[PDB]
């Protein structure tokens, strides 16, 4: 069953996921921008 | 060419057919959206202690009236059903923006299937077209006829819903009997109605059946045509307009007491209204005064506007009137 | 084939190359059915190995016999299980099912013909030629299969009303449910619009055996009419063509309603992820289709895996193969 402390690690995975998305999103759009 | 203040006139050209017939769509789609919109505003601010005719509900009683959420009488009890019909009417309306926005852009410009397709001077398929909507319309009264003998409707002299004989060629003389705008009777109103929507339907199977008779074209001047036809349609509306206000403000045994409020008199100024006799707190009206001559004025102003479209039908321009009072300065 | 991508031909990809081999894809596809019902069966077996008849399921870690006793199999009054020869035999039964299902498998891998399009001309095979391109082909299949799943629907909703019914968790045992069918009251969960008030999880708010049931004798009949819609008719209409899409196919909203087998694959694929987040909607909270007696209270844990499954299916794999169909949509 799900407990508080691995739902927070959920959320985490989530935040992490995001944070590498924006990053390499922002790195490989503008590489592409200024080909 | 039309100025976009009148924009709405383009669409009377037949080169942009189907696109016409979109916004008649999407008319009925905003009609039953605020259907929907209304009830929602009007279910947050019901009260249920007060008397159901103090507050801004329209709806709310020609529901109660209805059924729908009513027992011995003066009662509320769910008011879920009244959220279920406006959210009905509200989906309703996104099919319906759904068809309208095909026929605007994604459908045929014009429509020149061709069966639907039809010019504004072809008689035949005007008289089908009339069939149809006639049909529908006969059902729709007979689907109320349905609901009169299951469901059954509030009724004040039962003080109770209640479910349900054709002297209405006596009705139709206003013999002292009558004068229907003094119904009281479940059952006049349940005979009343499958008599219309039994002569609505062979209306509609005549008219589907059979064309435009020379008879009838020698009267019907000039109404083959836009302008003309859309008169017609507007004068019907105005005087039907006419009678549902008076029903409004006369008839209880459609819309009780408990929910419209007492009967209205009709005074006169310089134009007619109709005055609440109820002791009701100052600044507010019953919602019967409400209905009642909101709906009388705007089928006056459809007069108006009848008069208006019929004179542009027939050999008149508006236009022309201040060069007229420029010559006789 | 069929793609030209960067790596159509790489072995770790090779199912790709069954895009248009009709005969190998029907295959795999049985095969993978074996698989998927091999697993119920011998999980079954495995559980009802050992199971303890004094302590209650929810304390025994079983991940199959508590669906299979909330619909009376093996339980009696009490919600206690009884008799476990049952459970046996549904797990002998997806044994043979995924032996069948194998066997056609191995057929249509190795001896049937690999491309239906080099049947024998209508030797009972043509008239299961079917194309990735043409509409009429697939709208069949779709039909068939919709028969197939009411009428699996609609046995159930009548072995509920009729035959045996199911472990009604109020009435506490195994009971003939008499069914509700107000059809307003059934369609007004799908807004949360439940009896007692609008609610967060729509559909999962049921409180009675009877909605629950009425509900699926209504999804059985919707399926059945459109499994004869699609069987019969076969056209593509204004609703799939003429519809609006946005997809740099062509840089915002097009109204062409492109068809490729990316995107069929793609459109099931989502479909499947989204029924994976109702199913954990499900789970979290009707325990009217899962009792406590069985699922035990607490269960955020299926709720969640059933949301993971969901999000890989829907975001991942939809968004994927979407993507790769528009981008194909440039042939
Ligand atoms: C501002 C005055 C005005 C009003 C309030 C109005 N229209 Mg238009 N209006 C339509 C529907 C409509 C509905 C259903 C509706 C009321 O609910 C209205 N309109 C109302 C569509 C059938 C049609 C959309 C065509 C189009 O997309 O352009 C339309 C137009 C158009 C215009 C213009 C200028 C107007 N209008 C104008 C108006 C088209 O050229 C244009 C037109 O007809 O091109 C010849
Ligand atoms: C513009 C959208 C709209 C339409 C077309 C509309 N109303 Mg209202 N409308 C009424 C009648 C009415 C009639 C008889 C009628 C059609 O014949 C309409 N309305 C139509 C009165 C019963 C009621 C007060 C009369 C009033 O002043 O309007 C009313 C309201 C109100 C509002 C609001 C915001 C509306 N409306 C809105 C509308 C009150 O606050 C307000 C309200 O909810 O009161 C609490
Ligand atoms: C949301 C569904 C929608 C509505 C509300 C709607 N149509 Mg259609 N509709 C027609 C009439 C019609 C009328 C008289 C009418 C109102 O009573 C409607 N529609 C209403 C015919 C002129 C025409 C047949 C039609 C079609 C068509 C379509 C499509 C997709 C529609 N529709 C859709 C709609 C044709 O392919 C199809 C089409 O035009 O393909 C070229
Ligand atoms: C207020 C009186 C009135 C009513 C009742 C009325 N119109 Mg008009 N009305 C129309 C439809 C209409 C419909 C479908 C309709 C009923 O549902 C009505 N009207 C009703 C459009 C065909 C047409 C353009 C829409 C438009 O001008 O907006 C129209 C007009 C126009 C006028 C005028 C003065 C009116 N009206 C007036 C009315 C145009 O200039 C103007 C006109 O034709 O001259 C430029
Ligand atoms: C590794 C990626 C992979 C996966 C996981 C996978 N396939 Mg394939 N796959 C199929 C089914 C399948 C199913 C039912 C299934 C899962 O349920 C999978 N696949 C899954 C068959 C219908 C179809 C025919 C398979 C076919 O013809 O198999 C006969 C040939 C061989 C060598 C048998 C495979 C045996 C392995 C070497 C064992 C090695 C293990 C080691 C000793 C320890 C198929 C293909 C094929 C390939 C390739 C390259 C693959 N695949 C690859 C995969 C064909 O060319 C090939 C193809 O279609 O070419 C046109
Ligand atoms: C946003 C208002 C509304 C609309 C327009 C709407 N739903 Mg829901 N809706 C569903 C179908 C659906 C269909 C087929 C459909 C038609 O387009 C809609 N909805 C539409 C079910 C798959 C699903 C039941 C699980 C559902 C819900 C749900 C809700 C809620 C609150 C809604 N809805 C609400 C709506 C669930 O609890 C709940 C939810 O959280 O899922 C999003
Ligand atoms: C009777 C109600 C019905 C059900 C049970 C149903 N469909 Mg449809 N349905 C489809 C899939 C589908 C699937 C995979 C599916 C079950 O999982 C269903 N449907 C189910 C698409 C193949 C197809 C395009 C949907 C689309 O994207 O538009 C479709 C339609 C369509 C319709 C209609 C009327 C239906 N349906 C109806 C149904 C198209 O016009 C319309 C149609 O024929 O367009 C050509
Ligand atoms: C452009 C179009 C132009 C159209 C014409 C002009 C329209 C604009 C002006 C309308 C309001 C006129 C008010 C007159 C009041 C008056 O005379 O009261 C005084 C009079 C008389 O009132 C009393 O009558 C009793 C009779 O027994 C008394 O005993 C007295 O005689 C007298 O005091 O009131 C009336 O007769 C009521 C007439 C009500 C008419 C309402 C018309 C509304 C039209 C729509 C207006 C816009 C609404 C927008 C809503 C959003
Ligand atoms: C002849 C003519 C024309 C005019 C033509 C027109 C406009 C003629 C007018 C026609 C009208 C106004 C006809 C109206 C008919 C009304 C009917 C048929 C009413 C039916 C109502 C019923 C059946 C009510 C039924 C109940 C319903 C209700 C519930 C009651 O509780 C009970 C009960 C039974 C009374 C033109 C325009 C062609 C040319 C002119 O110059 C001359
Ligand atoms: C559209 C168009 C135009 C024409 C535009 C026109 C002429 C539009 C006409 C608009 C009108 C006159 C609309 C009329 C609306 C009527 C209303 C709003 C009725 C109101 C009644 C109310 C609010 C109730 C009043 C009570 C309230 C209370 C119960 C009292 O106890 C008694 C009682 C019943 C009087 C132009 C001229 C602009 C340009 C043209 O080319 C096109
Ligand atoms: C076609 C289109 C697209 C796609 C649009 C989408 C996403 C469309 C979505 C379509 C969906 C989600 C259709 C699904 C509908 C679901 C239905 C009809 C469910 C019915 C279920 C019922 C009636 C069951 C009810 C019960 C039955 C069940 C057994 C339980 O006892 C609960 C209880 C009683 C509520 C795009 C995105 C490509 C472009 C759009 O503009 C248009």
């Amino acid at each position: 069953t799900i407990t508080p402390s691995l739902q927070g690690f959920f959320y985490s995975i989530l935040f992490g996921a995001i944070v590498l998305g924006l990053l390499g999103g922002g790195f490989i759009f503008f590489s592409q921008k200024d080909k | 060419e039309y100025p976009w203040y009148s924009g709405n006139s383009r669409l009377e050209d037949p080169a942009v057919q189907g696109k016409w017939l979109a916004a008649h769509i999407a008319q009925i789609a905003l009609i039953v959206f605020w259907v929907g919109l209304n009830t929602f505003s009007e279910n947050q601010a019901f009260d249920t202690s007060l008397p159901m005719f103090d507050q801004g509900l329209v709806l709310i009683p020609h529901l109660a009236a209805l059924g729908f959420g009513v027992g011995s009488g003066g009662v509320v009890t769910n008011t879920f059903v009244f959220t279920q019909i406006g959210a009905i009417h509200m989906v309703s309306s996104f099919v319906l923006f759904g068809g309208a926005y095909f026929h605007a852009k994604i459908g045929p410009s014009v429509l020149a299937t061709d069966q639907f397709a039809f010019s504004w001077d072809d008689p035949k398929k005007l008289g089908y077209i009339l069939g149809h909507h006639l049909v529908l319309i006969g059902t729709g009264a007979l689907l109320f006829v349905l609901w009169i003998k299951f469901h059954g409707i509030y009724d004040p002299t039962i003080g109770e819903v209640r479910t349900v004989g054709d002297v209405v060629l006596k009705y139709g003389w206003f013999t002292p009997g009558y004068n229907c705008f003094f119904v009281d009777n479940l059952e006049d109103l349940a005979s009343g109605h499958l008599f219309i929507g039994l002569v609505d339907i062979a209306g509609g199977i005549f008219h589907i059946n059979v064309a435009p008779l020379p008879w009838s074209k020698v009267v019907n001047k000039y109404t083959y045509s836009p302008d003309g036809l859309l008169g017609t349609a507007i004068g019907g509306l105005a005087l039907m307009g006419f009678i549902s206000a008076y029903f409004c403000a006369v008839n209880t045994l459609v819309y009780p007491v408990e929910f419209f409020g007492p009967a209205l008199e009709v005074k006169f100024g310089i134009a007619p209204y109709f005055k609440d006799t109820a002791d009701l707190a100052d600044g507010f009206y019953t919602s019967r005064a409400w209905l009642a001559n909101i709906t009388y004025y705007l089928a006056f102003y459809m007069l108006q506007g009848h008069l208006y479209h019929t004179l542009k039908a027939m050999g008149f321009k508006f236009e022309d009137i201040p060069a007229v009072i420029a010559r006789d300065t | 084939t069929s793609v030209l991508s960067n790596f159509e031909n790489e072995w770790w990809a090779g199912n790709v190359r069954m895009t248009d081999l009709s005969g190998m894809l029907l295959g795999a596809h049985l095969c993978h059915a074996a698989l998927m019902s091999v697993v119920p069966g011998a999980f079954i077996v495995q559980e009802v190995a050992r199971y303890q008849p004094g302590v209650s399921l929810p304390d025994q870690g079983m991940i199959f016999m508590p669906h299979l006793a909330a619909l009376g199999v093996g339980v009696g009054a009490g919600g206690e299980i009884v008799d476990t020869y049952p459970f046996f035999v549904i797990g002998v039964l997806h044994f043979f099912i995924a032996a069948v299902c194998c066997a056609a498998g191995l057929f249509h891998t190795f001896r049937g013909e690999t491309d239906l399009n080099d049947a024998p001309d209508d030797s009972y095979a043509a008239a299961f030629r079917y194309e990735w391109d043409d509409f009429e082909s697939l709208s069949t299949i779709v039909g068939h299969h919709l028969v197939f799943i009411s009428v699996a629907c609609l046995i159930f909703a009548v072995n509920a009303t009729y035959g045996t019914g199911m472990y009604d968790i109020n009435t506490d045992t195994v009971h003939q449910i008499s069914p509700n069918l107000n059809p307003i009251t059934l369609i007004g969960y799908l807004f949360g619009f439940t009896p007692d008030g609008w609610s967060g999880a729509g559909m999962a708010a049921v409180n009675n055996m009877e909605d629950v049931i009425g509900g699926h004798f209504l999804i059985g009949v919707i399926d059945l009419l459109g499994a004869a819609f699609h069987i019969l008719y076969r056209k593509p209409t204004p609703l799939f063509t003429k519809h609006p899409v946005f997809s740099p196919a062509n840089g915002g909203w097009s109204n062409v309603g492109m068809l490729n087998s990316e995107l069929i694959l793609s459109w099931s694929v989502a479909s499947v992820g989204f029924m994976g987040i109702s199913s954990s909607l499900f789970i979290r909270y009707c325990d009217v289709a899962y009792p406590p007696v069985f699922h035990g209270v607490d269960r955020t844990g299926a709720a969640t895996l059933q949301l993971i499954l969901g999000l890989v299916w829907m975001l991942g794999g939809g968004l994927w193969h979407g993507l790769r169909g528009e981008r194909l949509y440039a042939a």
